[PDB]
This record gives C-alpha cells, structure tokens and sequence, in this order.
C-alpha cells in the first residue's frame, strides 16, 4: 500500500500507490557528448542536490484561487542547491515535483497542477513593464486573483486568464494532473530539462511555473476544518554545471 | 518553349530558389522534447468546456462548474447543450474548436467526459440522453428514456465518458454552416435526488471535458474568424 | 477515417503571407523618403503572430519574395523618356552595418548580400538559412537580458534576423519616380515544439504579451438552453 | 582603502545664501553595471548622532527639506543649499558606502558671520 | 574542441571588398572626365592591405565585379527619349597599350579583352589568373629596381597586374548621362608563405612603407592594477 | 523557372565565371618553405607580453620587462593583470589578441610562460595565483595561496609554464563584451626575497609569454577595430 522514498539519505518520504505523469514522455537524464556548445566537460554534483525540498504548506479555502511558483527561482535559499546556483554559471536540471493534500471524506473540492514551460506573463498596466519583484518571490507562494488587478508593476492575475493572456480552462496542454479530493490525494510530475541552449543561467532564466487552481471551489460544514494543507516537495534530478579547472 | 504561365509569381508555388548565405554552416539541432508533427495532437487533448455561460459566468471561473443541487429536484433538467464545435458557444472556444475553426471543412467524432466533484459520502444518479441530428430535445424524463440514454451512478463511478458519432449526408461539415436543429443533442436529467449523510455538504459540480476521438479529418486552411483586427502594431 | 495530410506543420505554416508594404522616392527630399527599411520579425502581423505562437521552439528557413511597383510622380519638369529603374535590395545579417541614409557606404559593403533588378522582369526572391547562435527560435522567453534580474523582460537576442534595405539604384535628374514594395514572407523546413493555448486576448504589443482581462467565451441564454428551436410543421404534425 | 576630499575650508559664508560645496573622491564611485553612485552627503548635530542628507547623490532621504540638492556623478560629487540657516549647525562629510573600508569625508563646521 | 575551419586562408582572404569608386560623363567635357582609369594593386585600401600584408608572399586568382549606376545630368537640352546605355570595360594586361584619351585606338587593340553592357542587366564579371613571371606575389621586398644599388627601394616589377579602363560607348547628342563604377575585388585559390607580425603604426604611403613611432600599447595605471573593481553586495556580504 | 534570386549580385555568392585570359598559361609553382594553411598557426607562437605599460614605459622598451627588486619586500605583490585576451590593454596588441581580434566569437585555453632574467647566483621563491572567473583577486599573500597558486623556485628552475583553462557559460566569448570581474585573475606574490652573493646584482627581471593552447575556436570574421582611418592611400 505505502512507499518509502529515502533520497540523500537526509530525506524520508510516504507516498500511496498513485499514477505518475513522466513530462513530455522523455525522462532527465544528463548530458551526453553529442550535444554541446561549450568546451570544459561540466561537473555533476549529486551528493546533495538530488534530496527532497519540502516548500512551506499553503491553505487551500473557500475563497482562495490559485498559486504558482516560478522555478528554478523557488529553490534559491534552499541548502546547497543555492550554493551551486550562486558558484556558478551555467546549470542544467530536471525536477520530480510532489503535491499532497489532507483533507477527509467529508470535505470536497478539484484541483488542477500543471507546469507551463517559458510562462511569459502580462502586466496590469498594458503600457509600462513588469518587475523581478512582483513575478516571483524566493519560495513563497504568489496568489492569484478574482477580480482585475489595478497596480503599475503587477502581473495581470484575473485567474481564469492565467496571467499569459489565454484561456485557464485550455492549460490541461501542458504537463498536469487533476487532484479531485473524491478519489485522489495527491500528484506527481516529472519534468525534464526543456530550452533551446544545452545551458543557461540560473538567475536569468525561469525554466518554467508551477500552478495550482482550483475548478471546483472547497465546500464542508460548520464543525470542520476551515482549511485543507496543500504540501509541495522537489526533489531536483540530473543537475549539471560548467567546469572551474584549467584544461 | 515558353508557356503562358513562363514568368508569373504565384503565391503558392513551390520552387527552389538562390541561397542568399551560401558557406554558411548552421547549427546542428539538438534534441528538445515535446516536437509537434501534426495539429490533431493539439485536439486529440482534454479540455474544459464552459458550459455554464449564463453572461453572469463568462467574466468569472463559474463558467465551468455545472451546478448539482440537493434538495428534491423531481425530473428537472440538469443541463443541456447542442453538439455543433467550432460553431456553438459552447465549443468555439476551447482546444478542439479552435483547432476546427482553422478548417473550411472537418468531420469526425467527439468524446465526452463527466466528473462529479463532489463528496464521496453523496449518492445518486443522472441520466444522459443523446438525440440524433434529425430529432428534437428530450421535453421530460420519460421521453429521454425511451431515447438513447445512459444511466449514471456517482456512487459506483465517479467518470462517465460518451462517445458522440459522426451520422452526415455527405463526409464533411463545415463551420460557417447555417445546420442549427440538425446537428445533435444531448442533455442530463435528474434520475433521482442527491443523498448525503450529516455533515457532507448538499451541493455539488460537475466538471465536463471535450475532446477529439480517433478520426478526424480537415480541409481547405482558412483565416480565423477571432481575431477581428487588420491593423498592424505599431 | 479520412486524411490528415492538410494538418501537418508543414502544411498548416508554409503559406505565403504579405507582411511589410512601403513606398520610397527616387528624388529629392528628406533622406528617409528615398529608402525602406525593415526589421524581419513574426509579431507586428496579428494574423501570422496568432499561427506561430500555438509552439514554444521554431526552426525554419526563410524565403523572402520583393514585389516592386513605380509610376511617375505628378509636378514639373516630367521625364519625356527615361530608360528604366533598377532597385537595389540589401539583406543586413545580425551585426552588420545599417545605413543611416541612402547613398551611404554600407550600401557598397562585401558582407551584404544585394540584388540589382531591373522592371520588367519575375520578382526578386532570396533564401536566409536558419541563422541563429541557439538551436532554436523561441516565440516565447520567460527572463531578462542580463543576470542581474533586470532590463528588458521577455527580450531574447538569440532571434535576430536582420534588416531589408531597398533602395533606387539610379539617379534622376528629369522629376520623381514613387515606388512601391511589397514583402511577402514564407517559413520553409519548419520544425516546432511543445505546443501552447491559443491566445485569447486581444494583442495590445508587439514587444509584450500584455493584454486585457477577456470573458473566456460567448454568452447563452441559459444552462439548459439549446440553441433556437423549430416551429410546428408537416413533420412535427 | 578609498577616501574623499571635501572642500579645503568651511562654508564660512553670510546666513541666507546658497552653498554649493564638492568632494573629491580617490577613485570611481560608479558601477557601470547599475550607473549607481556609491556616495551620500552627510550631517551630524554637535552632541547627538549624525544623520546624511542625501544618498546615492540623486535620491534625496525622505524627511529632508528641499532646500538641499545632492549631485555629481562619477568621481566628483557636489551638494548645493539654496537656503543656508544659522540652526543647521554641523559638520557636513561626504562618506562614500562603496567598497570596504565606508570611510567619511573631511568635515565642515557651519561657523559664524553675523 | 570545436571547428576551426572559418580561419583558414580560403575563408579569410576570399571576401570581396569594394576597391574602387569613380565617376565619368558621357557628353563633352575636359576629356579626363569622359573615362575611368584604375591600376591594380592591395596597396590602397587600408584594410585590405593589412589583411595582406600578414605573409610576405601569395598566389591567386583575381575575380572582379563592376557596379555601373547612371542617371541624368541637370542642364539645357534634357533628352527626351533614350534608347539605353551601353558602357564598355577593357582590362590590359601588363606591356598593353594604355589610352591617354577617349575615343582612342588603343580602345579597339585586339590584345585588350574587353566587355560590353547594357544597361538593366547582371553586373559584369570577369577573373584573371596568375598572371606573372615569378612564382608569387611579394607584399614586402627588400632590394632596388637596378643592380647599381640605386633606383626605387621596395619597388618589384613581377607584381604588376594592369589596368582596368571603362567609357561610354555610345555617342550622346541630346544631354549629358553621368555614370559612377564601383569595383568589387576577391582573390581565389589563394596560397600565402611566410607570416608576419601585423603592422601597428598607421600607414602614411601606399608606396613606401614608412612610419611614424607609435607606443607598442595601450596605458595601464599600475603594474598591480586589475581592471576596476566591484563594489560590496549581497554576496560579498 | 525563374526564382526571384536570379538575376542579382550577392557579394558573398561562389559562382563560376568566364576566364579573361583564356589560351594564357601560368607559370608552374615552386616549393617556398613556411607555407601557412590555418590562423591558428599564427596564434600557437609565443610572444611577448607588455605587462608594465605604466604611461612611462609604452613609448619605450621598458614596457615588457617585470621588475624584481631586492632588498627586503615583506609579501609584496610583484605584478598582476586579468585573463581577457583581445580586449584587456595588455593582451590586445601580442599576436595572439590581434588574430583574435579579427573574430566576433572565441573561446579556448591560454598557455603563460614566465622566465626569469637574472644572475646564475641569484636565488628566490614566487607564489602565482589564479582565481576562477567569478572570484576577486587575493587581497595579501595568505588568501593567495588558500585558493589556486603553485610555488616557483628560482634556484632549481628557471622558467614556469601555468595553463590557464577556459570554463564558461556558453560555448563562444566575445571580443566586444562587458564582462569585467567575470575573466580571471593572475597575480605573483613575493613568497621570499631575493638573496644573491656579494658581486652579483641585487635586482633582477621576469619575462611573459603568452600564446594559444591546442583547442581554439573563432567564428564571424568581422574589420578590426586597430585600424582607424577609413581614408584611401593618394
């Protein structure tokens, strides 16, 4: 029934026997010596880099709308993971991202967790541009919104827009599974590395966005809990760097 | 030795023409996953369909929830719609009919999913009715019966799929068609009630998904009537 | 199960599409009148940009086909006879020099490929290979152009494609001879991946992908309201 | 170590008439990456704590009257008063937070003449 | 490990480049003005020539391309009606007759190849081979014309390549038509020997290889002093 | 039949075209030695380096030679400069930073070498220390050796030969980049005196070379920017 994941030897996790969506039907994988554009063969660390990073948990309610995380931004304070995006220059890394919900049989609600690639997003005024500081914060969640926002800097975030400008109920395109707290409980998603360069830079470059909007707003009765804990854990695979020795 | 049709430019000919780059090497390609070889992948995709487009809904996320309620609802009709994508306002606007809406002519058969999201405490059921392109509506339950129906428990089953066919005089539709009462229907009635024990709520959703099924074809690539402006940007 | 040759990539995006009209003199004025010049970019045609931007990557060829129209321009001192008009068309790759007038030296550069067409004759037409430093175009990139986290977002310089120069060839000393060229565009070996949303939302820019907040459909009368009906017939009894 | 020099004497001018006084730095004081001068004007009352005028010589602190207008770009860097006041007393530095050392400036006594 | 096929001799020395411009009436006029005169050499174009002049010995073949544009002149008695203009290009080889005029019988020497072209066509394009007596072109040579060790210095007659004449053939009675050449120059099948340290002085004669004394580089502020510096940030704390 | 890149004149086009001087033949070719088949040849020759061009020194020959002076210098540094061929003032006039110069794209591996012109009686230590590209140059002489550095002894050897790789982001370095503080750093510091017998010089003097490792890259030849004057010769 249950499943015991022990990665890095720092890490537990539990997980129940449920469906896994494998990317783009490609798995991560590093680089081989037939594509390159660079000369000093990179390092791999994986000591440390392939371990679970569990996010902060977020509360899913009756009135809330969505969240999304910018990535490989998320991870930028997490362990050494950090530390190698700030040593170095270029990076290359797949990721295994694992949502989980806790809610009981009496509680109801449809989740819908998708991983856009390249999630270029709008601003609020159609005239000026957007900011680094109201894309994404370091690993906190940014939420999305029910009505039009107004600011000078800010990412469009009317929700059924999606902030890229196309319909929400047409992202189910991309990478994404549906967590209906009726059946499922929890999601899987396996994302390789996806761009037109072998390599890039870590802080300039957001590989993709992971969003989480509800379809089916959360319902219960009076003597529950007024909330459902959302959990999200990463666990980066195949990462590679540029090389630091002389050749 | 030199026909009429010798020094003319057609707009859609197919001839090599003089390389303004010669002895320049290109970069090899590498392998970037998720390549595109056909446009019916991008319909063959699920996609939620707003059924609940009630001018109220469009500018909100509630278009997509079909309401269930409690109560005691006797026979009435929970929702029904007309089976025409890339025409109907149901259908024009998501993946399938975007895609058909490029095509002069297409034809093919469409799939449908239905997901209860609701308590796994409720019990019930639905009936779903299909009426062929040359009939009418079902008016009550009875008459959706004697129909081709299906019968829908949201206690042993929490999905239900529907495959509409393709039944047409000739072998493709068209999308600036004027076919109304001659393209299909389908509707869902209340079987029985929706039963919950203390302390699950009364109400519940139903989401719907459209879709392509195996065989499609399309024909003779047109302009897409969403995009209205002719103006360039700046 | 019919075919579905029509709905391939290469069928869906190899159309011809008329993407630049100007007109330039071939006489005295002020110095920008006596060329055209164009940026070669996929985002000011809405019509082209809603096509290529159902994919993340691109890969293709270009082929660039120039129709060039002249007439006499009204005023004194008409040309009773003039032999004919021969244009000057100049590609300029990514780094090349620009002119900054006509009859400049970046006119008579050797790294510039130009053609020389006299009127008369078929349309002039040019092939650009696949020329880029990446692997790919990208009509979509999420990121800035330095590391700092700022600058211009969504600007990737991995995609440039140059300039088209036209100009007159001749000079004229009898009137004014108006001309006007026609750009008609075409991908060719076209490769595409990751397919995206079509948009929604009306375009705003080109440079950005701003929009206004858009229903995400057309309004019904109601849930259970199928369209229209039909009136009592011989038929219906 | 990078130091500036302020002005070889005091302001040692009549009360209600505008000021206009520079620093000299070592070295540069812009990074060419942010076009931002790492240079800020600053004021300490005889007995208490000092407080600046004007940081990054083009963004006046907030709460400070608009009588003091920092500029300069580059290694110079200027400052100009258009009301000079006899309660103002202080000693005027131009400490630069570029690199390490964050040393100050030379000092300015606002004195008497009147 | 990547290519390096882009610095090889072929791929760095068969670039055209524009070597000449010039212009020439076709009315009367002082009769210098009625035709257009070059000498071949490397020595003229800066560029080229330090391009060149990195091996002190070379063998090619020569391809060039003329550029004729020619408009009408301002004036009294403008020409209503022109049939076309048919201009003429003659190469002579080193030893040929030379004209000192237009309308000249060296203009109809049998030894002298010679192109004519009419207006509205493709530019003409002729190559000539390795035409010397040695077995190379020399950049640099040290030595004298006569062996009395005095005449020329640095002047070698087993690289001379001719000249290049253009006129107008036709005889105009109704007007002046002013017409400008420009000459596009590229060595093919090209062998170099011998390298040498690039010049770094600028050039002062095409003839000579004199000089003025220039510092061997650019100033620097101390021995010890790196480029500029970085100020304190978030990571450097 | 006729493409619309026909009849024009690309300046960059291999094309075939008649011979001016048919029925002429040319004289057969000799064997000259030192023919040369690549740049790169050029660029894989050491040459000297003007490392102490001081404003005093350029117009004068005092620019390549490093002074070792003796006495007593605690943990002084002798001399330091960053890695950036073609664009810092002291690579861009050698012959490697001048081919270089030529190419809009680079990239490879840089080889030093460091000889010492001094007495056969003289005898001393130096510590060279390279910090990668994303470092800061080492401030005093303990700094300097916690990070990349090698010992060279002066009395065992005479000349020193350090490697400096190339690890970067992309694949190709640009001649016409903003990238300071991102090159590389090399410096030498005095790991002890100099100490010579009584008749010998108390000072001395390093030579540098600088020259191109096995792999190198250059891609988009483009005019280099040494050359001013756009004016023709007479």
């Amino acid at each position: 029934r249950v499943r015991s994941i022990t990665l890095g030897n720092s890490t537990i996790t539990t997980q129940e026997c449920a469906n896994v969506v494998v990317g783009y039907g490609v798995w991560p994988s590093y680089l081989q010596d037939n594509e390159a554009t660079a000369e000093d063969q990179p390092t791999q660390p994986d000591v440390a880099t392939c371990r679970f990073y569990t996010l902060d948990s977020i509360q899913w309610q009756k009135e809330s709308d969505g969240w999304w995380w910018k990535f490989p931004e998320a991870l930028k304070n997490m362990g050494l993971f950090g530390q190698n995006m700030e040593y170095h220059y270029l990076g290359r890394s797949g990721y295994t991202i694992h949502v989980q919900c806790n809610a009981s049989k009496f509680h109801q609600g449809c989740l819908l967790v998708v991983c856009v690639p390249e999630a270029e997003m709008g601003c609020s005024d159609v005239e000026r541009e957007v900011v680094a500081a109201s894309l994404s914060s370091e690993d906190t969640a940014k939420s999305f919104s029910r009505t039009e926002s107004n600011g000078q800097h800010t990412v469009q975030t009317v929700v059924y827009n999606a902030g890229m400008g196309v319909g929400v109920g047409n992202l189910t395109i991309f990478p994404h599974q549906w967590i209906n707290l009726r059946t499922n409980n929890s999601a899987t998603i396996v994302m390789p590395y996806i761009n037109s360069v072998p390599m890039d830079n870590m802080f300039r470059h957001y590989n993709f966005t992971l969003m989480i909007i509800p379809f089916a707003k959360l319902e219960y009765t009076e003597q529950a809990s007024n909330y459902v804990p959302i959990t999200v854990t990463v666990a980066p695979m195949c990462a590679e760097y540029n090389g630091l020795r002389l050749a | 030795m030199l026909t009429p049709g010798s020094n003319q430019f057609l707009t859609s000919d197919d001839f090599q023409s003089p390389s303004a780059m010669p002895q320049f090497d290109v970069t090899p390609e590498m392998k970037i996953p998720g390549e595109v070889h056909n446009l019916m992948e991008i319909a063959e995709v699920d996609s939620v369909v707003p059924v609940n487009n009630t001018k109220e809904n469009i500018n909100s996320m509630e278009a997509y929830r079909i309401p269930v309620t409690g109560g005691d609802q006797l026979h009435t009709q929970v929702f029904g719609f007309q089976m025409q994508p890339g025409l109907n306002s149901v259908f024009k606007r998501t993946l399938l009919g975007e895609i058909l809406n490029y095509y002069a002519h297409w034809s093919g058969s469409v799939k449908l999913t239905f997901v209860f999201c609701g308590s796994a405490m409720a019990t019930g059921k639905f009936l779903l009715a299909y009426s062929p392109p040359g009939a009418s509506p079902p008016q009550n339950r009875k008459q959706a019966m004697l129909g081709t129906h299906v019968i829908w428990d949201v206690g042993l089953q929490s999905s239900c799929v529907l495959c509409i066919p393709w039944i047409s005089q000739t072998h493709y539709r068209l999308v600036q068609q004027d076919e109304y009462t001659s393209a299909g229907y389908v509707t869902c009635w209340y079987q029985t009630g929706l039963i919950v024990p203390p302390g699950a709520p009364p109400s519940c959703t139903i989401l719907c998904f459209a879709s392509a099924c195996n065989d499609f074809s399309v024909r003779n690539l047109r302009d897409t009537p969403f995009i209205e402006q002719t103006q360039l940007l700046q | 199960y019919h075919s579905r040759t029509e709905s391939s990539i290469e069928n869906f995006l190899c159309r011809a599409a008329c993407v630049y009209i100007a007109t330039y003199a071939s006489a005295g004025g002020t110095p920008t009148e006596r060329y055209a010049s164009w940026r070669i970019n996929t985002r000011q045609m809405v019509q082209l940009r809603r096509k290529f931007e159902l994919f993340t990557y691109l890969r293709f060829d270009m082929e660039i086909t120039f129709v060039i129209t002249s007439t006499q321009d009204p005023g004194t001192q008409l040309a009773q006879d003039m032999p004919v008009l021969t244009h000057q068309i100049m590609y300029i790759p990514p780094g090349g020099p620009v002119p900054n007038s006509a009859t400049d030296f970046a006119w008579q550069s050797s790294t510039n490929p130009s053609i020389f067409w006299t009127e008369g004759c078929a349309p002039a037409r040019m092939s650009v290979p696949f020329i880029s430093i990446g692997n790919a175009y990208s009509n979509f990139y999420d990121g800035w152009s330095h590391f700092t986290q700022e600058g211009v977002y969504g600007f990737n310089s991995l995609n440039n494609m140059g300039h088209i120069y036209v100009r007159h060839v001749n000079e004229q000393s009898l009137g004014v001879s108006t001309s006007t060229l026609r750009v008609y565009f075409k991908p060719k070996h076209v490769r595409a991946w990751v397919p995206r949303p079509p948009r929604l939302s009306p375009y705003v820019k080109s440079s950005n992908v701003n929009f206004k907040p858009t229903a995400v459909t057309t309004e019904r009368k109601d849930i259970n309201d199928v369209g229209t009906l039909r009136p009592v017939g011989y038929t219906n009894h | 170590y990078i130091e500036a020099s302020q002005s070889p004497s005091s302001l040692a001018v009549s009360v209600g008439e505008k000021v206009t006084m520079s620093c000299k730095s070592s070295q540069s004081l812009l990074y060419s990456s942010n076009q931002k001068n790492y240079l800020a004007w600053f004021q300490q009352k005889p007995g208490q704590s000092p407080k600046l005028l004007i940081y990054w010589a083009s963004t006046r602190e907030s709460g400070v009257p608009d009588r003091f207008t920092g500029s300069g770009s580059g290694t110079d860097f200027t400052l100009t008063i258009s009301s000079v006041k006899a309660e103002d007393l202080a000693v005027y530095y131009c400490q630069q937070y570029y690199s390490y050392p964050y040393t100050f400036g030379g000092g300015t006594k606002l004195k008497i003449k009147r």
